[PDB]
RNA sequence: AGAGUGUAGCUUAAAAGCACCCAACUUACACUUAGGAGAUUCAAUUGACGCUCUGA
C-alpha cells in the first residue's frame, strides 16, 4: 500500500533520462551550501525545527575603493600578506552604519524583548 | 510561391604562417624560458662546458665555444624565409599569398541587370542536386583552376533571404587543403580578404553580416 | 601493449648541484605578480572573445537550420546527415617560413 | 590565435635544460623545437 | 516508510550512473568513440595543446573517457597524445573541427580517426 | 550547565555547542557569523559592509580574513561571548587564510574552544 | 518607421550569489589552495542611448 506525497517531493525536477550530459557536483562545499539552503526552507513533513524551534553614497564608495586599490603600497602589502587594518576606524564606522541591526540581533537573542515588551 | 534557389560558399585559407607575438607574449616567453632554466636539472651541454673549463683551468694551473660559434655561423648561413609577403605587394588581392598569418576568403564581383553586387561566390542549385554537391560544383566550376579543398559537413552556416518571386541564399563554409591555382591573373574579380576589407567591400545587411560566422580569430 | 615513456630517466639523480641558488628582488616579484594579474585578465578576455564568437556563430547556424527547415522540407534530412570522409582527416600545424 | 598553446613550460620536475632550436625537415620551414645541445638550425637530408 | 507519504525521500541510485558504434538512427545523428592524435617534437606544446583541447571539451559538455598517450619513437623523438571524444552534433562537429583547426600553435598534426 | 545537542554524530557539523563561528568564503566576499544552536544569528561581521570594505584592497585574501577576524574578535569581546566552536573541513583547515584567522582569533581574546558542560 | 525591450555569461538578488581565468598537485581532467577582473545605459515612476524582431 502506498500513499501519494502531500506536497512536492524533493529530487523530482532533476530526475531525467540522461544525467550524464548534466554538469556536475565536482566538489563537496557546493552541496553543503545547497543542503543548508534546503534545510532552511519550510517543508510539509516533520522536521527538527518543528519540535526544537543612495546613489551618491554608492558613487563615493566606488571612488574610495578605486582610490584605495590604486595605491602601490597597499597592493604590495596585500600580495605579501603583511597589510593590516586599523580597528578603531572600523569600529566607529560600524557604530555609524549598521550598528543598530547587530544590537537588535543581541537584543533578540539575549531574551530582552519577550520579557520587557512581550 | 516560386523560390529562386541560390546557394553559395565561404572559402577559408588555413594559416600556414603563425600569428606574430604580442610584446606581452614576448615577456612571458622570456619569463617561461627563465623559469624553465631555473627549474631544469644539469643538462649535458653545461656539464661539457663548465666542468670541462674547470678541468682545463686545473691543468693550466699545474670545445663548447667552437660549437656555439659554428652554430651561430650556420644560423647566419641559411636566411629565414620572410613572413611578410604582404606589405611589399600591397595590391595583389587576386594572389593566394596576399596574407600569411590570417585566413583568406574568396569573394567575387558579380554583374547583374537590376543589381551590381560584390558577392560571396554563389551558384544556382536544383532540387535533385545535393547542397554539398552544389558547393563542390561551385568550387570546381567558378574559379576555373585546380584547388583541392575540404569541407566539414552538410550543415550550413548562414542563410539570408532577400526579395525584389521569393529568393534565398545559402552560406556554407569550406577549407582549402592545397591547390594548383594556375593563371592567377584571371579575368574575374576574386579578392582575398582577411576580415576588415569585407566591411569595405560588402555594404548591405545581407552581406555585412557574413563576418559573424567567419573565423575572425 | 602497456609500455609508456613517462618513466623518468635514471641519469637525473646524481649531479643535481648546478643551481642550488634561487634568489630574486622585491621589484622583480612585484613585476611577476603584476604580470600574472594582467595575463589572467588578458587570457580571460581572450576566452571572452572566443566564447562570444562561438555563441554568435552557434546562433547563426541554428538560425540557419531553422530557416532551412522552414524553406526546404526535403533538405534537412540530408543536411544533418554526416559525411564519411572525415575518418582519415588530418591537418598539419602552422609554420614560420613558407617553402 | 596560434599562440595560446605556445607559451609553455615543462610540466615535469626531473628535466634538464631545453633550448629552442629552429628545425627544418625538408621544405625550408622553421619550427621552434625544444632540444638539448643548443643548436641553432637543423636540416634532415 | 512504504505506506507513509514520505516513501523514497532518500532514494539516490537513480542519480548514480555507475555501470562502440555511432548512434545514427534517423534524426539524432552522432559520432561514437574517436581518437585525436597530437604529434609533435615538443612535449611542452603537445600536452599543453592536450590540456587546451580538454578544457575546451569539458566546457562544452563533451564526453572524454580517456586522455592517455602512446610511447615515443626513436628517429629526434616524437611525442604523441590521444584525446578521445564522444558525442557531437553535425553543426557542433563543424564548429569543434574548425576550432581545433584554427587553434594549432606550431606544427601540431591532427587526426579524426576512430577506434581500432 | 545547560544542555548541548550531543547527537548528530553521523552528520557534519557537530551540534554540541552554544555558539558557532561560521565563515562563508564566496567568490567575492568572506563573511563571518556567530550563531546560536537554534539557528538564531547573534553577531555578524561581513566584508559586505562599507566600514571594513574600504580599508581593504581585496575582499578575498589572507589580509581580509585576518582583518575581519580581528573585527569579529573585538565585536564578540564587547558582546560578552567568550567561547565559540570553529569547525573547518580538512582541506581548508590546512589553508593559510584559515590558520591566519585562527591565529588572529587567539590573539584577539576569544578562545575558540568551549568549556565542558557540568553534569 | 513601429513593437519588445535593458544589472559582468545567468538571476519572480537587492550593488549579491552562482559562472569565468591564470599560479601550484594531477599524463591529463577534476578537487583544493593562492590570487583576479567584473556590471543597475544617461537625465528628471517617465523620456532619450544600446540590442532583437516585424517593414521599405
Amino acid at each position: 500500500r502506498r500513499t501519494p506525497p502531500l506536497g512536492p517531493m524533493p529530487n523530482s525536477d532533476i530526475d531525467l533520462s540522461n544525467l550524464e550530459r548534466l554538469e556536475k557536483y565536482r566538489s563537496f562545499d557546493r552541496y553543503r551550501r545547497r543542503a543548508e539552503q534546503e534545510a532552511q526552507a519550510p517543508h510539509w513533513w516533520r522536521t527538527y525545527r518543528e519540535y526544537f524551534g543612495r546613489t551618491q553614497q554608492l558613487l563615493e564608495r566606488k571612488q574610495a575603493i578605486q582610490e584605495l586599490r590604486a595605491n602601490v603600497e597597499e597592493e604590495r602589502a596585500a600580495r605579501l600578506r603583511t597589510a593590516s587594518v586599523p580597528l578603531d576606524a572600523v569600529r566607529a564606522e560600524w557604530e555609524r552604519t549598521c550598528g543598530p541591526y547587530h544590537k537588535q540581533r543581541l537584543a533578540e537573542y539575549y531574551g530582552l524583548y519577550r520579557d520587557l515588551f512581550h | 510561391s516560386p523560390w529562386r534557389l541560390l546557394g553559395a560558399l565561404c572559402l577559408q585559407r588555413p594559416p600556414v604562417v603563425s600569428k606574430p607575438l604580442t610584446p606581452l607574449q614576448e615577456e612571458m616567453a622570456s619569463l617561461l624560458q627563465q623559469i624553465e632554466i631555473e627549474r631544469s636539472l644539469y643538462s649535458d651541454h653545461e656539464l661539457r662546458a663548465l666542468d670541462e673549463n674547470q678541468r682545463l683551468a686545473k691543468k693550466k694551473a699545474d670545445l663548447a665555444q667552437d660549437l656555439e660559434d659554428m652554430w651561430e655561423q650556420k644560423f647566419l648561413q641559411f636566411k629565414l624565409g620572410a613572413r611578410i609577403t604582404e606589405a611589399d605587394e600591397k595590391n595583389d588581392r587576386t594572389s593566394l599569398n596576399r596574407k600569411l598569418d590570417r585566413n583568406l576568403v574568396l569573394l567575387v564581383r558579380e554583374k547583374f541587370g537590376d543589381q551590381d553586387v560584390w558577392i560571396l561566390p554563389q551558384a544556382e542549385w536544383q532540387p535533385g542536386e545535393t547542397l554539398r554537391g552544389t558547393a563542390e560544383r561551385t568550387l570546381a566550376t567558378l574559379s576555373e583552376n585546380n584547388m583541392e579543398a575540404k569541407f566539414l559537413g552538410n550543415a550550413p552556416c548562414g542563410h539570408y533571404t532577400f526579395k525584389f518571386l521569393g529568393a534565398k541564399v545559402f552560406f556554407f563554409k569550406a577549407l582549402l587543403l592545397t591547390g594548383d591555382f594556375s593563371q592567377a591573373g584571371n579575368k574575374g574579380h576574386h579578392v582575398w580578404v582577411t576580415k576588415d576589407e569585407l566591411g569595405d567591400y560588402l555594404k548591405p545587411k545581407y552581406l555585412a553580416q557574413v563576418r559573424r560566422f567567419v573565423s575572425d580569430l | 601493449i602497456p609500455i609508456e615513456d613517462f618513466i623518468t630517466p635514471l641519469k637525473f639523480l646524481d649531479k643535481a648541484r648546478e643551481r642550488p641558488q634561487v634568489e630574486l628582488t622585491f621589484e622583480e616579484t612585484e613585476r611577476r605578480a603584476l604580470l600574472l594579474k594582467k595575463w589572467s585578465l588578458y587570457k580571460q578576455q581572450e576566452r571572452k572573445m572566443e566564447r562570444d564568437t562561438i555563441r554568435a556563430m552557434l546562433e547563426a547556424q541554428q538560425e540557419a537550420l531553422e530557416e532551412l527547415q522552414l524553406e526546404s522540407p526535403k533538405l534537412h534530412a540530408e543536411a544533418i546527415k554526416r559525411d564519411p570522409n572525415l575518418f582519415p582527416f588530418e591537418k598539419e600545424g602552422p609554420h614560420y617560413t613558407p617553402p | 590565435d596560434s599562440s595560446r598553446a605556445s607559451l609553455t613550460r615543462v610540466h615535469r620536475q626531473a628535466y634538464a635544460r631545453l633550448y629552442p632550436v629552429l628545425l627544418v625537415k625538408q621544405d625550408g620551414s622553421t619550427i621552434h623545437i625544444r632540444y638539448r645541445e643548443p643548436r641553432r638550425m637543423l636540416a634532415m637530408p | 516508510y512504504k505506506t507513509k507519504p514520505t516513501h523514497g525521500i532518500g532514494k539516490y541510485k537513480h542519480l548514480i550512473k555507475a555501470e562502440v558504434r555511432a548512434i545514427n538512427l534517423g534524426t539524432d545523428y552522432e559520432y561514437g568513440v574517436l581518437n585525436i592524435h597530437l604529434t609533435a617534437y615538443d612535449m611542452t606544446l603537445a600536452e599543453s595543446y592536450a590540456q587546451y583541447v580538454h578544457n575546451l571539451c569539458n566546457s562544452l559538455s563533451i564526453k572524454v573517457e580517456e586522455s592517455y598517450a602512446m610511447p615515443t619513437k626513436t628517429i629526434l623523438t616524437t611525442h604523441e597524445r590521444v584525446v578521445q571524444i564522444s558525442g557531437l552534433s553535425a553543426t557542433f562537429a563543424e564548429i569543434f573541427l574548425e576550432i581545433i583547426q584554427s587553434s594549432l600553435p606550431e606544427g601540431v598534426r591532427l587526426s579524426v580517426k576512430e577506434h581500432t | 550547565v545547560a544542555r548541548k545537542e550531543r547527537g548528530w554524530r553521523t552528520v557534519f557539523p557537530s551540534r554540541e555547542f552554544w555558539h558557532r563561528l561560521r565563515v562563508i568564503r564566496t567568490q567575492h566576499h568572506v563573511e563571518a557569523l556567530v550563531e546560536h544552536q537554534n539557528g538564531k544569528v547573534v553577531v555578524s561581521a561581513s566584508t559586505r559592509e562599507w566600514a571594513i570594505k574600504k580599508h581593504l584592497y581585496s575582499t578575498r585574501n589572507v589580509v581580509a580574513c585576518e582583518s575581519i577576524g580581528r573585527v569579529l574578535a573585538q565585536r564578540c569581546l564587547e558582546a560578552g561571548i567568550n567561547f565559540m566552536v570553529y569547525q573547518p573541513t580538512p582541506w581548508e583547515a590546512a589553508s593559510d587564510s584559515m590558520k591566519r584567522l585562527q591565529s588572529a582569533m587567539t590573539e584577539g581574546g576569544v578562545v575558540l574552544r568551549e568549556p565542558q558542560r557540568i553534569y
